[PDB]
């Protein structure tokens, strides 16, 4: 541990093209496992991990039933809004949520996420206590006050501190070994000519996973190149990930510099250099 | 509130002439979730264009990933073209192999 | 497994 289920909705209005876009997503440590879609060929949830394979039809049965009464609350739900932000009908909204678990790792529920967005706006959220709930505005507030006479905060908190986490449990079992997986990034420095005698020195990382990376330069020891370009991580499309980071040196100083790459995979942090051919 | 997105455009393995490889074109950090993206060769569309199935981050922001089989060569070029609501133009990345 | 979620 620490180890997390959660599951990401998104409802997205289109009128005039029919019924609401429908997804929702669900994640064991940020990796997708399961995943429904309204505009699949058959929408249904299927498994997005070679792992979740073990689980019988009866699960996908209900796990599906459930995507399709939550679809059907959240049509609903967007025409509520409409009228709670009196807006005009005729538009493209959205609704999303994040919701599920996070346990140590003896098992115990570290927190509880249910966060509620509308149009990319955070409109409220469960609080950390499980009992309580922030409302982002007055219309989140006709929400908070319907779930307070409702008592849905205990219906919830019941979800989290059980079904979440023995699911979570349940989970991690079938997929332990491939979670655990971990790629080591293999680097390599480039070297490109720049007016005024100056060099770029570009440090790459390629093949690694999970995401989580650092790429530092550093001049003598430092580890502290300030003005570094550093592109944002990126997935190659076959599961793995690719980050690189650059310097501008002068010409002649280029071995000075030294690149260091960080990774969750490495037995060591890797340390290279520009290697004049 | 709406949030441009961010382009990368490169390829899945270091770019050799002559063997083939994937031309893929990141987008993140958008909203709303709708988004145009073109693989471009030499200013035309590429017909066999795919893309990753629609996620989103803790921020609410999308992402997610177009891509298609190519093998790159000296002098063929490549961009990718993103249009969206929050542009007021369709923005234009050029591939460049060593980015 | 996912949650039911509530009306709005």
């Amino acid at each position: 541990g620490p180890h997390s289920l959660r599951y990401f909705v998104t409802a997205v209005s289109r009128p005039g093209l029919g019924e609401p876009r429908y997804m929702e997503v669900g994640y064991v440590d940020d990796t997708e496992f399961v995943r429904f879609d309204s505009d699949a060929e058959n929408p249904r949830y299927e498994p997005r991990a070679r792992w979740m394979e073990q689980e019988g039809p009866e699960y996908w049965e209900r796990e599906t039933q459930k995507a399709k009464g939550n679809e059907q609350s959240f049509r609903v739900d967007l025409r509520t809004l409409l009228g709670y932000y009196n807006q005009s009908k005729g538009g493209s909204h959205t609704i999303q949520v994040i919701s599920g678990c996070e346990v140590g790792s003896d098992g115990r529920l570290l927190r509880g996420y249910q966060q509620y967005a509308y149009d990319g706006r955070d409109y409220i959220a469960l609080n950390e206590d499980l009992k309580t709930w922030t409302a982002a505005d007055m219309a989140a507030l006709i929400t908070k006050h319907k779930w307070e006479q409702a008592g849905e905060a205990e219906r919830l908190r019941a979800y989290l501190e059980g079904t979440c986490v023995e699911w979570l449990r349940r989970y991690l079992k079938n997929g332990n070994a491939t979670l655990l997986r971990t790629d080591s990034p293999k680097a390599h420095v480039t070297h490109h000519s720049r007016p005024e005698d100056k060099v770029t020195l570009r440090c790459w990382a390629l093949g690694f996973y999970p995401a989580d990376i650092t790429l530092t330069w550093q001049l003598n020891g430092e580890e502290l190149i300030q003005d570094m370009e550093l592109v944002e991580t990126r997935p190659a499309g076959d599961g793995t990930f690719q980050k690189w980071a650059s310097v501008v040196v002068p010409l002649g100083k280029e071995q000075y510099y030294t690149c260091h790459v960080y990774h969750q995979g490495l037995p060591e942090p890797l340390t290279l250099r520009w290697e004049p051919c | 509130i709406q949030r441009t997105p961010k382009i990368q455009v490169y390829s899945r393995h270091p770019a050799e002439n002559g063997k083939s490889n994937f031309l893929n074109c990141y987008v993140s950090g958008f909203h709303p979730s709708d988004i145009e993206v073109d693989l471009l060769k030499n200013g035309e569309r590429i017909e066999k264009v795919e893309h990753s199935d629609l996620s989103f981050s803790k921020d609410w922001s999308f992402y997610l990933l177009y891509y298609t089989e190519f093998t790159p060569t000296e002098k063929d070029e490549y961009a990718c073209r993103v249009n969206h609501v929050t542009l007021s133009q369709p923005k234009i990345v050029k591939w460049d192999r060593d980015m | 497994a996912v949650y039911n979620f509530a009306t709005m």
